């Protein structure tokens, strides 16, 4: 009876505790990330925290290059994040091979969400304790953000945030869009969109960032790439000369 | 894929699932078998939890495995069907490969094997059935009567009973069956059988069926009357005293 | 097309004396009209006082002799080092050969 | 590895209840309300787009899905479960019917297929029942229009009109008052909009509401011309604008 | 309620996988081992507790090679370590067979990562009872890595695990600060021998045997080799000297 | 492991009963009542629709009476979805038989096969049994009109009149009270309705809450005909029999 | 619950130990090995007078030079006997000779631990251990007459004499004092007959007990009732003689 | 505690222990004592055979795996049979395919890995037997100790089984001595028998109770039982 | 091939089958009964490939006897023939098909009429007044087409067959060593032990 809390079967309230607890695991890294859409680019920001001095900072990342065009940032333990990344890359490659074109961001999202829905229904598979945020500049849809959770749920966003202080970032972004009345950052250069991203990250979290406190990914027509500590510093310098 | 060990040993050395299988047999309607000098008779009692049945079509308690062998049982009906089908199939296979029908002991050893196997295979429970198998070996006139149980154990009896109140009727048989002089007649054999059932059936002309098996595939079931007549002559033996 | 068989020539001879036995064989190994070796042993001591030779297609002969020696080894392992009698080896060899009844060891064997 | 869960996760309790089916139904109860109304010349199914965040793009999430060009579905309960049920439904319509008879399945049969998929998750080893109830609306030549409900157990029943989820009890009651066998499609849509208003707490417009109908053939939605016998799909999702236009006449 | 720690892939209410955590305990209870990344290679060293005089010295080797350019050492349940290396070996052979070039350290690390992470996905398997420090040289540099029973791993400047991991980590952090320009393979070997002697204090009760291996572009040609004879003794002394 | 979560749906109780079967039967006992009455010139199948609404479409509905063959039909009591699974395999078995022997399948043969399938879920597989009980009404040229019943256990029996589902005790007593061997289809139809009428847990017995079917050998023909009454047809017979 | 191949804190396999308990409840079986052959005797123990005692087969032939007696859940021994007969016949087909008694025994014991719900070692498909122990007796040119005790644990021991079943602790104690390297086949027979009589609940006669032996000359033979009855009489007389 | 974490090998206890493995290790301790020691020319196995009744035989404890390798067991005999049989095949494979005798060190690695698979998966059970492997290969004499946990170690000598600690302390003391008994088997054997008697208590090693095995430079692994061991009692 | 003939008269079906079994250069047997009783009122004759012939016959026999026991009923001749046709129709598309041709003669106790079924190895079944397999039809069908009458008595049928066999013994190259004749009627199956000179 009390095992309705160990495997993914319904509880008398029709709840799936394991899926809920998997959600808890997503905040284990105490990292926050956010994504916004530019006029023709998509940006994803994510705090970078390297506590141990013995670690090689260059190998600590929660952002992944899934395909030439799809980027994915993960909120949750790194081992589950890497499991998701590998699967997503394989799915992305297979899709291109079978259907002749690049797998769209929203389709890859749905695919990963479906895989998640299954760990939710089959008892031998545990959910992955992560939230996946996919971004790209789709050839049909333009800048895109689609995010999936341990429940198998997914949807598109004008912008979104994930992590412990998710709510503060979300309301911050919400307010901005209530004001601008449009669903994206009306900027022509991704550099400025990245800057907007970081600026609001700071406002909402009430924290300052050095070049090694962040991690950035940018999606543009036919390409997704991550910035370097230096590309970032140049970004931080610019926002500084405004405040 | 399902292969859970359902039949396992418990600390005292018992296999409860086989043990409980027997309890299902105790709950089944009584069955009896007695071998005469030139025949074997099988008797079964008919429940009465519900009465308004169609006797023509409702499955009977005695089943022919082949033209010279029959099988009766006590326990789960659905389970007995599985054993009967396998037995009938094995009977034809034996005739096809050995060019001779099965002996009663062979057919018995086969059913018992199937039962034993279901006590130590993963993912399955033992048969909640016990059987009485009787008939005559090909070209032989010596009567045969065997009994099998959930564990897979089997042996031959001069007379035996299984099912509810079998305890009672066995006693009757133990102090009413002389190996020295077995019912030298089809008639006196059928009588001894009816008598043993009356010890537990409590007046049941339509609650008592009998089948007589003679050498060379001579098998026939009695009708209500034929049996009812035996009952009548028996109640007098009592009153006439 | 590919032919899985070949012929390495050679001739072997076995004679049983009253209380002894010999198994002889030339040491020439050939292929068509060429000599592969003037000395390539073809008769082997397989233990338990048994000598064996599988003549014909050398690759098959080697495989068989090798399989038999291994059989003697396991016979010891499985039957408390009991000695493999010549008659028992013979029956064992029959099964080794018949195992490939539909893709035979192209050899004439003598022990 | 290897799924070693080859036994049922849904079994009978002493009272005779099937726990997991029950619990699944409870999950359905907490779900957003959805309904369906059958008219003389069409069927309408609708639900509320409960956007989980204003940053989310509610259009990128359809609760009303096309199964075949003449059949649609909507649900109440667990969205992810619904999504995969729809993929499986669309596929089974092909593998078990179109690839055999060269035509799409009639509503009841496809419903029968979905129901089977659901019943199996109630008895097969290692799984839990689906936490959803579907409302499937469609049309086929020999049966006309129809509306069906499929529950977690796999049971399904035809309806003239019904509602599932959160405020199903109240909504069903309101539908019993307004329904009659002479309703025209527009009437059903109107009744549908009214019924849905009682269930919606916040904003109520064409962007927070999702509604589709099964009506006449839309040759304009076929994509090609040349085959007289191919007239177009009867399924059509209403546009945000089409909804608001009807909300003014509320 | 409770019982969340009885089955392997189960999330506890706080989102943890207790069995993985218990695996870690097996790791902390093991011998200490380390890894040091130098300017053109990596060095691996481990503590070998001498249970008795009966153990033939130098015979029970713990460090293992994968392919020809990778070294792996681990603390915890030794058998689990071998199991993980056998896999790494198949993983490396597969990669070479298909791509011709020997497997890159990052690629190799993930192969081990996915496999270990895999053992935290089902209750039909148990997590790995070891933390593994491994690495080598490839097309673009040296790389050092440490892999936890959770499947978690990162690239390191220096790394340690087991009984005396704290001592070791402490010593490693010093080196990192006092050598921003990078240690040399030759130096790292000595430094490594020291760190191990020091960290042996958390087990000073039993006598031990030192084992070191390295992979340096200049010292070993980018191939993994065991430190033996003179170079080994020289490092033993360097340690024995600085332990007083 | 997994063993922990296995309910073990196929074991005996200390008393020698099958838990799941007994519980499935308990489930069946809350299902709409279904009745079967066999007459000299035909058979009647009647069933009460459990739960109903004004909006439920009754013309396009069928939850209790299903055609298996052109000569065999069943009344269902229990989980509809489970029933459909069994119904479909039953329909296939009938066709296989027909194709093999070029003769319609004898009624008992089909009933035994279906019961055997049920029996299986009772002895192996570790799956829950089907929460279904069937009343079979069929005809063949060896036994003519027949009436059978099968439940979760996989056991089946023949009857002159029988019921499954809710209040069978009450229904059986009423049938055993007014049934007579020389009955006629029309007599039987009336007995069936009367019986349901007195056992309903509902206010009155209306047509919208019933399903009716008969298997008769229409004198003006010579063949067997199955008639699954239509809403209006039930409404009619309801008035005639004096229940309005 | 708990795996069927779980170790107890003492280092024992629960199922195997519980198996041994069932064997204790079985009918008694005794074996005596002499340089003149090996005797094997068992307690029929019918459960009712109506049961035809001769249909109780607790002593079976494996091959002409090997016989065996069982004790415990006897139905579990059928597949063991079958495997044994097949191993012996198969060996002969492959090697044109008799299978050594020890070899035959080791083969049977190989089935022993082949149980579990998925033990990583091969494909041991058998839900539980056997609930019967066996006494395998025979003769072969290399080790002469032999008696082996094969248990569901997989281990087998060679004995000069051995008793298994309900009256084993008692009977074994007896065998300890009665056995010596020069017993004759006849002495062994009377001896087995005597111990069975001491531990059997019933009064031993030619119907509730059965004897058999295996000799190089005539192989495995089961003594018909008449033959044993006389041996019974001969025993009563020698006992009453002092 | 323990009770909730010792139901199967796939479960770690809160302290990082594997109880099923430990319980298996216990079966070894309950096993009859056996000893192993080597010089630079030979390796010897001395095992105390245990008997059931005084009417039973003393169960064999030494198994030959190849002409240059063999082992002694302590614990579940069937498990020793399985493991030794796997070793026989591995040795055999090495010979047939590479025409190479299998290195004792390699055999140790193979045994370790075979045992490990039965400690990380559900359904199986750890092996409940300890093994002492000796052999003479291309690098001389060797002695290995195999534990069901999968841990295999190379030593100059050791002992396992009940009261094995006696013989082990003796050898750890006699080390410098026997390790130099090169070219003289009888001396190495006597040394082994002296170590094993350091674990006696019940009785004294008799003729049908003592079991010895040796392998070396020009000595194929061979077993001595009974009369053949008399000259050592 | 062997001679396999069958004729359906008023109240019975008669099957005549050659007795020779030739293997290569020699006639190994001249008393072979190429028939199997499938049930008390159904008989099947067969001809074809050496081993397949009897293996198939006995396989069918086993199946019918099993059905009889399970149902305590005797399948109609038509039912038995359909079962046999299906078995052959499966076999024809299998790895190694049964090369067997059969005649199934049965008396239907329900219809009270004899029936004769001809089925070749491909599963080609047809019901007829008379039939044969192989070359047999080539020599005899002209005689049967002439003298056959639906109301013939068993005695008339035997006389017509005798005529057919005589034509076969005159024009056919092979010596089939006569035929064994069997009658199937309301009372079962019996063999005409006197046809060597009837």
């Amino acid at each position: 009876a009390g095992y309705d809390r160990h495997i993914t079967i319904f509880s008398p309230e029709g709840r799936l505790y394991q899926v809920e607890y998997a959600f808890k695991a997503t905040n284990q890294t105490n990292i926050n990330s956010l994504a916004v859409r530019g006029k023709d680019c998509t940006v994803v920001i994510s705090q970078k925290k390297v506590p141990d001095k013995l670690l090689d900072p260059t190998t600590v990342s929660y952002i992944f290059c899934i395909s030439r065009t799809i980027g994915m940032v993960v909120n949750g333990p790194i081992p589950d994040a890497r499991n998701a990344a590998l699967r997503a890359k394989a799915e992305a490659a297979e899709f291109r091979y079978k259907y002749g074109y690049d797998m769209p961001c929203d389709v890859l999202a749905k695919r990963m969400a479906n895989l998640s829905q299954i760990y939710t229904q089959r008892a031998y598979m545990r959910p992955l304790g992560v939230i996946l945020t996919f971004v790209s500049v789709d050839e049909e849809l333009g800048p895109s953000i689609y995010k999936t959770d341990p429940a198998g749920y997914y949807v598109g966003y004008k912008a979104t945030a994930t992590g412990p202080k998710q709510q503060e970032i979300t309301t911050n972004l919400e307010n901005h869009f209530k004001k601008s009345k449009i669903d994206h950052i009306n900027e022509e250069s991704w550099e400025k969109v990245v800057e907007f991203a970081i600026t609001h990250m700071i406002d909402a979290l009430g924290t300052e960032f050095s070049k090694n406190d962040l991690e950035v990914g940018v999606a543009t027509k036919d390409k997704f790439f991550t910035l370097s500590a230096e590309n970032i510093e140049e970004r931080l310098v610019a926002i500084a000369e405004q405040d | 894929g399902y292969d859970r060990a359902l039949s396992i040993f418990s600390p005292d050395g018992h296999i409860f699932q086989v043990e409980y299988a027997l309890e299902a047999v105790k709950r089944g309607t009584c069955a009896v078998g007695v071998k005469g000098k030139n025949c074997v008779v099988l008797g079964c009692e008919r429940r009465s939890t519900l009465k308004l049945q169609d006797t023509r079509i409702t499955p009977s308690k005695v089943s022919k495995i082949d033209s010279h062998v029959v099988l009766s049982f006590s326990g789960l009906n659905a389970d007995s069907r599985i054993l009967i089908e396998k037995a009938r199939v094995e009977a034809q296979s034996h005739r096809l490969t050995l060019e001779d029908p099965v002996t009663v002991e062979y057919l018995t050893r086969y059913v018992a094997g199937v039962q034993q196997r279901y006590t130590q295979s993963g993912g399955v429970r033992p048969f909640g059935v016990s059987t009485l198998i009787a008939g005559f070996d090909p070209r032989d006139d010596e009567p045969k009567l065997y009994q099998t149980e959930p564990s897979g154990i089997y042996s031959s009896w001069s007379a035996q009973t299984i099912g509810r109140n079998s305890k009672t009727v066995r006693e009757f048989l133990e102090k009413n069956y002389d190996r020295k002089e077995p019912p030298a007649t089809v008639e006196e054999c059928v009588k001894l059988t009816v008598r043993s059932l009356l010890e537990v059936v409590q007046t049941g002309a339509k609650n008592i069926e009998i089948t007589v098996v003679k050498p060379d595939s001579d098998i026939v079931a009695l009708s209500s009357e034929e049996i009812n007549q035996y009952v009548t002559q028996i109640e007098q033996e009592k009153q006439e005293q | 097309q590919f032919n899985p068989y070949g012929d390495n020539g050679g001739t072997i001879l076995g004679i049983a004396g009253e209380d002894f036995a010999v198994l002889a064989g030339d040491t020439r190994n050939i292929t068509d009209y060429s000599i592969n070796s003037r000395y390539e042993p073809k008769v082997f001591d397989c233990g338990d006082n048994i000598v064996m030779s599988a003549n014909g297609f050398a690759a098959d002969g080697d495989a068989l002799v090798k399989r038999f020696k291994n059989s003697v080894k396991w016979y010891h392992f499985d039957h408390n080092d009991k000695k493999l009698s010549i008659n028992s080896a013979a029956r064992n060899i029959q099964h080794l050969l018949y195992g490939k009844r539909f893709f035979p060891y192209y050899v004439h064997t003598i022990i | 590895m290897t799924d070693r869960y080859s036994f049922s996760l849904t079994t009978f309790s002493p009272s005779g209840k099937l726990g997991q089916i029950d619990y699944a139904l409870t999950a359905v109860k907490q779900g957003v309300t959805s309904l369906g109304i059958k008219a003389t010349n069409g069927v309408v199914i609708a639900t509320e787009k409960k956007s989980s965040s204003p940053l989310a793009m509610s259009e990128t999430l359809s609760k009303v899905s096309l199964l075949t060009p003449d059949i649609g579905a909507v649900y109440s309960g667990m969205g992810p479960d619904y999504r995969v049920l729809v993929d499986k439904s669309r596929k089974v319509a092909h593998t078990s019917y179109k690839r055999i008879y060269g035509e799409y399945p009639p509503t009841k049969l496809l419903v029968s297929e979905v129901a089977k998929i659901m019943q199996e998750a109630t008895q097969s080893g290692g799984v839990r029942p689906f936490g959803v109830s579907l409302l499937i609306a469609g049309h086929d030549e020999f049966n006309g229009f129809s509306l069906y409900q499929v529950d977690p157990s796999g049971s399904y029943f035809p309806w003239k009109a019904t509602a599932i989820g959160k405020g199903s009890v109240a909504a069903k009651t309101f539908l019993e008052k307004r329904w009659n066998d002479e309703l025209e499609l527009e009437d059903a849509i109107h009744i549908a909009l009214l019924t849905l208003k009682e269930s919606v707490e916040g904003e109520f417009n064409g962007d927070t509401i999702e509604l589709a109908i099964i009506g006449d053939e839309n040759p304009d939605l076929l994509g090609y011309t040349g085959i007289p016998t191919d007239k177009g799909p009867r399924f059509r999702k209403l546009t945000s604008q089409e909804i608001n236009d009807r909300l003014e006449a509320l | 309620g409770t019982g969340y720690d009885l089955s392997n892939s189960v999330f506890s209410p706080d989102g943890r996988n207790f069995q993985v955590e218990y695996a870690v305990k097996a790791v902390e209870n093991g011998t200490t081992s380390i890894g040091i990344k130098c300017n053109d290679g990596v060095v691996f060293a481990v503590e070998k507790l001498i249970t008795s005089k009966l153990l033939v010295p130098q015979k029970n080797v713990k460090i293992q090679v994968v392919d020809r350019h990778i070294g792996c050492v681990y603390s915890g349940l030794i058998p689990d370590g071998r199991h993980l290396v056998n896999r790494g070996r198949e993983e490396a052979a597969s990669f070479k067979k298909l791509y011709k070039t020997p497997i890159p350290i990052p690629a190799f690390a993930d192969r081990l990562g996915q496999y270990v992470q895999a053992h935290t996905l089902y209750n039909s398997v148990r997590p790995f009872g070891v933390s593994t420090i491994f690495g080598g040289v490839d097309k673009n540099g040296a790389h050092l890595y440490m892999l936890e029973p959770s499947g978690s791993y990162w690239g390191y400047k220096g790394a340690a695990t087991g009984k005396g991991r704290q001592s070791a980590k402490a010593e490693l952090e010093k080196l990192v600060d006092h050598h921003p320009e990078g240690l040399s393979a030759r130096e790292a070997v000595k430094q490594a021998a020291k760190i191990i002697y020091l960290a042996h204090e958390d087990n000073k009760e039993k006598d031990f045997e030192l084992e070191i291996s390295w992979c340096s572009l200049s010292e070993t040609n980018g191939l993994h080799k065991f430190v033996k004879g003179d170079l080994l003794q020289e490092a033993i002394d360097f340690a024995q000297k600085e332990i007083n | 492991g997994s063993r922990r979560y296995d309910s073990r749906t196929t074991i005996f109780s200390p008393e020698g009963r099958l838990y799941q079967v007994e519980y499935a039967l308990e489930s069946i006992s809350h299902a709409g009542t279904a009745i079967g009455i066999m007459a000299s010139d035909g058979i009647v199948l009647a069933a009460e629709r459990k739960v109903t609404s004004t909006l439920l479409e009754q013309d396009t509905s069928t939850e209790k009476l299903y055609k298996l063959n052109d000569k065999i039909a069943v009344a269902v009591a229990g989980l509809t979805a489970d029933a459909e699974i069994l119904i479909n395999t039953a329909r296939i078995h009938a066709q296989n038989y027909l194709k093999t022997y070029n003769e319609d399948i004898p009624v008992e043969i089909l009933v035994r096969r279906l019961s055997d399938i049920k029996q299986g879920y009772t002895q192996h597989g570790g799956l829950r049994p089907f929460g279904v009980s069937f009343i079979y009404a069929g005809y063949d040229d060896r036994y003519g009109y027949q009436l059978y019943t099968s439940n979760p256990s996989g056991n089946y029996t023949g009857w002159k009149a029988i019921s499954v589902g809710a209040n069978t005790s009450a229904a059986q007593t009423l049938l055993q009270m007014d049934y007579k061997d020389d009955m006629k289809v029309d007599d039987a139809i009336e007995l069936a309705l009367k019986t349901l009428s007195k056992t309903t847990d509902s206010s009155a017995l209306t047509y919208d809450r019933l399903e009716f079917a008969t298997i008769r050998k229409g004198a003006n023909d010579g063949e067997v005909y199955q008639k699954i009454f239509k809403p209006q047809e039930i409404k009619d017979i309801l008035v005639k029999t004096g229940i309005t | 619950d708990r795996g069927v191949s779980t170790f107890s804190p003492e280092g024992r396999l629960f199922q195997v130990e519980y198996s041994l308990e069932a064997i204790k409840l079985g009918s008694t079986a005794i074996g005596i090995a002499t340089k003149e052959g090996v005797v094997l005797g068992v307690e029929k123990r019918a459960t009712s007078p109506l049961l035809e005692s001769d249909s109780i087969e607790k002593i079976v032939e494996i091959d002409r030079h090997i016989g065996c007696a069982m004790s415990g859940l006897t139905a579990d021994a059928r597949s063991m006997i079958e495997h044994a007969r097949t191993a012996a016949v198969t060996h002969n087909l492959y090697y044109d000779e008799d299978i050594n008694v020890e070899s035959l025994t080791q083969s049977v014991c190989d089935l022993a631990l082949r149980f579990g719900e998925g033990a990583s070692g091969e494909e041991r498909l058998m839900s539980r251990p056997f609930g019967v122990a066996l006494l395998i007796a025979g003769h072969d040119a290399d080790d002469g007459y032999q008696l082996f005790h094969a248990e569901p644990s997989g281990t087998f021991y060679r004995y000069n004499a051995k008793a298994i079943g309900s009256g084993s602790e008692g009977a074994q104690a007896e065998l300890l004092n009665e056995w010596h390297s020069s017993l004759t086949l006849k002495e062994a027979e009377l001896l087995v007959l005597k111990i069975l009589k001491q531990v059997m609940e019933e009064k031993l006669d030619e119907n509730n007990a059965q004897l058999s032996c295996i000799t190089k000359q005539d192989g495995f033979k089961i003594y018909d009732n008449e033959k044993t009855a006389e041996l019974i009489k001969e025993l009563k007389e020698k006992e009453a003689a002092e | 505690f323990r009770n909730n974490y010792d139901g199967d090998t796939v479960t770690f206890s809160p302290t990082g222990r594997l109880f099923q493995v430990e319980y298996a290790l216990e079966a070894i301790k309950q096993g009859s004592v056996t000893v192993g020691l080597r010089s630079n020319t030979h390796a010897v196995l001395v095992a105390l055979k245990r008997n059931a009744d005084e009417l039973s035989s003393y169960q064999k404890k030494i198994i030959k795996c190849d002409e240059h390798m063999g082992l002694s067991l302590a614990g579940l005999a069937p498990d020793a049979r399985v493991l030794s049989n796997y070793l026989r095949q591995q040795c055999n494979y090495s010979s047939l395919v590479f025409n190479r005798k299998l290195a004792v060190e390699r055999a140790g690695h193979l045994l370790c890995d075979k045992a490990q698979k039965n400690t990380q998966s559900y359904g199986g059970r750890p092996y409940g037997v300890g093994l002492l492997i000796i052999g003479y290969d291309k690098s001389g004499a060797h002695l290995l100790e195999f534990q069901p946990s999968g841990n295999v170690t190379e030593l100059y000598g050791t002992a396992i089984g009940a009261r094995s600690q006696g013989a082990k302390t003796y050898l750890e003391r006699t080390l410098d001595t026997f390790i130099k008994i090169d070219g003289n088997p009888d001396e190495l054997i006597k040394a082994g028998v002296e170590a094993i008697s350091q674990s006696l208590r019940d009785e004294s090693l008799t003729v049908d109770n003592l079991s010895i095995a040796i392998v070396g430079k020009d000595t194929p692994f061979t077993i001595y039982d009974g009369e053949a061991v008399a000259k050592y009692i | 091939m062997d001679i396999i003939l069958g004729i359906r008269v008023q109240d019975s079906v008669i099957l005549a089958s050659s007795k020779a079994v030739t293997r290569g250069i020699s006639v190994l047997k001249d008393s072979d009964d190429k028939t199997r009783q499938l049930s008390p009122h159904t008989l099947m004759s067969f001809a074809g490939e050496a081993g397949d012939t009897v293996q198939f016959a006995e396989y069918i026999q086993a199946n019918i006897q099993l059905y009889s026991i399970r149902e305590d009923y005797e399948l109609s001749p038509q039912a038995v023939s359909s079962f046999v046709r299906q078995e052959l129709a499966k076999s024809i598309r299998s790895r190694r098909p049964y090369q067997v041709n059969v005649l199934i003669g049965g008396y239907d106790k329900k219809k009270n009429k004899p029936e004769l079924y001809q089925i070749d190895y491909l599963g080609t079944k047809v019901e007829l007044p008379y039939g044969a397999h192989g070359y047999s039809g080539f020599y005899t069908f002209s005689l049967l087409d002439h003298h056959y009458r639906p109301d013939m008595t068993t005695e008339e049928g035997l006389d017509l067959l005798k005529l057919c066999v005589q034509e076969l013994e005159k024009r056919m190259p092979m010596d089939f060593k006569g035929v064994i004749v069997k009658i199937v009627d309301k009372d079962g199956i019996r063999q005409v032990d006197d046809f060597q000179a009837q």
